């Protein structure tokens, strides 16, 4: 399947979960693939241009 | 989930993930699993005396 | 309204589905004038009569 | 082959319109990630 809208959704959701959370807990993310994906497309995107 | 008050102990945060975001962030349309790391899992210990 | 710990809220219905599929109606109206034009061109050699 | 399509240009700039826009449409609605499944 593809990865960058399932990490969009969840992302969506963890965002949108953020107010029935306990107070004082928080959730940090660590690993997200949709950065290496993002930067290779703008990257390829940017050389296509040049 | 990370906890800044020293206030949830770790089965509780534990407790959190399992039985409310395992269930939350499965509901996305194609995530395969959601699996949980470290936390303690809460027992009911009953220890004999011989 | 104030959620409790451990409870979610979504919405659906029949609204869900109109939206996306009128929206798909607008993609395909225009590209089927488009691929009526251009037989009508073709079959008068003038855009006047088509 | 050439000459053949030069006679009836109207035509072949028309489906060339058409082909722009789909092609636009299709690059903007398409799906992305960073390498193929290599398992």
């Amino acid at each position: 399947k593809n990865a960058r809208e399932v990490i969009a959704a969840v992302k969506d959701k963890l965002e949108t979960l953020k107010s029935s959370l306990p107070e004082g807990v928080e959730i940090v993310t660590t690993y997200d693939r949709s950065q290496l994906i993002d930067r290779a497309i703008d990257n390829l995107s940017g050389k296509l241009l040049e | 989930l990370v906890d800044r008050s020293g206030k949830h102990d770790l089965a509780d945060l534990r407790s959190l993930q399992d039985w409310f975001l395992k269930y939350e962030l499965k509901t996305i349309p194609d995530v395969a699993e959601v699996a949980s790391v470290g936390g303690v899992v809460k027992e009911y210990q009953v220890v004999i005396d011989p | 309204v104030q959620l409790k710990p451990g409870t979610s809220v979504a919405f659906s219905g029949q609204f869900e589905l109109l939206e996306r599929a009128n929206h798909k109606l607008k993609l395909m109206v225009p590209m089927t004038l488009m691929i009526i034009f251009v037989l009508l061109y073709l079959a008068f050699r003038r855009v006047g009569e088509a | 082959i050439i000459r053949r399509s030069v006679a009836n240009r109207f035509l072949v700039l028309m489906g060339a319109l058409f082909l722009s826009i789909w092609g636009t449409w299709t690059i903007i609605n398409t799906p992305v990630d960073a390498l193929p499944d290599l398992s």
